[PDB]
């Protein structure tokens, strides 16, 4: 009897393990698009820096910081796997990976 | 009760304030697949502990 | 990312239900092949003894 | 204890016999749709979950 | 511009239709590799016993 | 993890083909007009600027 | 040890799959993508070096 | 360089990646082709003792 609840356990227990990784990798996905987005702002910034561009240059440019700041606002702000806002909160996700408690 | 504020003046560095986001965002990224290294090897534990 | 976790807890690999199926069907031949037995088991002692 | 009326060494095995038999029933109605999860096979959490 | 939406709304890309045929494929060759298994199944018994 | 109503190795590999064609779909599209931006091609810098 | 209730051959043997199943995978990945480095491909030198 | 440094690290050749996916192919033809076999081991012990 022993033997068939840790083999029960474990099964399931590497079962909800591989959700683990899904989860990870959804954040991921959301992580990568957030740091092209934070990509693209630094060579905006760059460009930006220049004596040369003038005060009309520098609004396109702060419109378009603005609007991939609230791009990784919402993609951070409204992302979930299984309702479970991963990014929204700081909090510890544990995971039952044996059939220990 | 949170909306960011519009800046009150130019930033000083427009670069150290995005090294920073992107050493944050970094350092969170390699932290987050460092824990897919540690569930694939606990799979992989379980496997062999089940057989 | 959905969809492996769908398939996950929805499909199940075959290669552990081949072999449960063949575990099965051995299972069956041999409860069969033993069941005859046990019908003729009484008969032999009745007729015998008798 | 050899009696003839009702054998009581063959019903068990039987039982066993249906056993295999409903085994070898989900294994091949999983094996033919793909799926493990119809209706009974997971009762909440993969239904629901899935 | 129409021509791009309306192609995406009638138009259906393969790479994921080759796909879902070769697995309805795979499910019928797997599901008729059952079904002769299923037909055979109740006969041993029957025969064997009898 | 042999499934087969839902193939989890064909999905990424697919995606990775459809990254590809904008790929060269927006290196047509350049190489064609002669002209690298037209619309998000550079959003405010490259277009408010041009 | 003659056993069909469990075949202890069989699973080792179906692990050894799984596990070619994911090389494979892995290499379909990096192949059609063009790149090593995906997220879980190199933890922290690749990725932030990168 | 720095390109060059990048694309050590990203990019991956796919001479050894071809070899790692056929080495990974042979791996499950071979590990498949035993698997049936390892079904059918007990099988014959069974019904040819019963």
């Amino acid at each position: 009897n022993r033997f068939t609840a840790n083999i029960k356990g474990l099964t399931q227990a590497s079962r909800n393990a591989n959700d683990g990784i899904s989860i990870a990798q959804t954040t991921e996905g959301a992580l990568n698009e957030i740091n092209n987005n934070l990509q693209r702002v630094r060579e905006l910034a760059v460009q930006s820096a220049n004596s040369t561009n003038s005060q009309s240059d520098l609004d396109s440019i702060q419109a378009e910081i603005t609007q991939r700041l609230n791009e990784i606002d919402r993609v951070s702000g409204q992302t979930q796997f299984n309702g479970v806002k991963v990014l929204a909160q700081d909090n510890t996700l544990t995971i039952q990976v044996g059939a220990n408690d | 009760p949170e909306l960011a504020e519009a800046a009150a003046k130019t930033t000083e560095n427009p670069l150290q304030k995005i090294d920073a986001a992107l050493a944050q965002v970094d350092a969170l990224r390699s932290d987050l697949g460092a824990v897919q290294n540690r569930f694939n090897s606990a799979i992989t534990n379980l496997g062999n502990t089940v057989n | 990312n959905l969809s492996e976790v769908r398939s996950r807890i929805e499909d199940s690999d075959y290669a552990t239900e081949v072999s449960n199926m063949s575990r099965a069907q051995i299972l069956q031949q041999a409860g069969t092949s033993v069941l005859a037995q046990a019908n003729q088991v009484p008969q032999n002692v009745l007729s015998l003894l008798r | 204890a050899q009696v003839i009326n009702t054998n009581s060494l063959s019903l068990l095995t039987q039982n066993n016999l249906n056993k295999s038999q409903s085994a070898l029933g989900t294994a091949i109605e999983r094996l033919s749709s793909g799926l493990r999860i119809n209706s009974a096979k997971d009762d909440a959490a993969g239904q629901a979950i899935a």
